[PDB]
């Protein structure tokens, strides 16, 4: 069943006027919020 | 649809005037090409 | 929150009238909330079901109760275009200059939606024109914004 779900709109015109890129919101708001999977490593020879 | 695409936010003037896209082009909902035009028997047509 | 509580919120959504209607006489929680502060009225306002917004009200149901981010019944009615549903709630003392954290009110959705026959309504009952939401935005400057016509001569 539909669940209740938090909408938020990022303002277009207070980004642009305040000199903050979409891309920097997105990217912060989706990497704290959500997770960002970045690249890898190696652990005792093993790809993670 | 078109109108939401038209007040996509593109600049802000010094003034604090805002360039939407409908400003600076017409937005329609049109073809990915322009290049099949089909009549079956002379009157208006598409197919497979 | 109790038993019946959380299957009058189930049955306010649903539309289910005859079960809110057995609620309602066993004395289920009208100002019961989930835990966005979302009352049956709220669910009812959303989903656009009149005959249970009515019999809500006639139960002693906040017309005024306001989620965890300060929005109305009124403007989940207004936004959805549920015209029968906003004249009720505003004939039962429904605030229509009703802010929600963002500043924004029945008018601003209503607006941003295009619903001229909920904003006349708004308008009707007292509603402010001159409202401006947390970007310092009035109804008129969302009406030219979407570029509706109609809309924003009426706004004038
Ligand atoms: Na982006």
């Amino acid at each position: 069943e539909d669940t209740p779900q938090f909408k938020i709109d990022i303002d277009q015109e207070k980004a642009q006027a305040l000199g903050v890129s979409i891309n920097d919101i997105n990217t912060t708001l989706g990497a704290a919020w959500g997770g960002s999977y970045v690249n890898d490593f190696i652990d005792r020879g093993r790809v993670k | 649809s078109t109108e939401e695409f038209g007040k996509i936010l593109l600049k802000v003037n010094q003034d604090g005037s805002r360039v939407l896209l409908r400003d600076v082009a017409k937005i329609e909902l049109g073809g990915e090409n322009y290049d099949i035009i089909a009549e079956f028997n002379g009157q208006p047509a598409s197919g497979l | 929150g109790s038993d019946l509580g959380k299957k009058l919120l189930e049955a306010a959504r649903a539309g289910r009238d005859d079960e809110v209607r057995i609620l309602m006489a066993n004395g289920a929680d009208v100002n019961a909330a989930d835990v966005v502060g979302w009352t049956p009225l709220h669910l009812a306002a959303y989903w656009g079901h009149l005959e249970i917004v009515e019999v809500l009200l006639k139960n002693g149901a906040d017309v005024n109760a306001y989620d965890t981010l300060g929005s109305t019944p009124l403007h989940l009615a207004a936004h959805f275009g549920h015209l029968e549903i906003v004249e009720v709630l505003l004939k039962n003392g429904a605030d229509v200059n009703a802010k929600d954290d963002n500043g924004i009110t029945p008018l601003h959705l209503a607006a941003n939606r295009g619903h001229l026959e909920i904003v006349e309504v708004l308008l009707k009952y007292g509603a402010d024109v001159n409202a401006q939401d947390k970007f310092g935005k009035t109804a008129f400057d969302i009406s030219i914004n979407n570029g509706n016509e109609d809309l924003a001569e009426i706004l004038q």
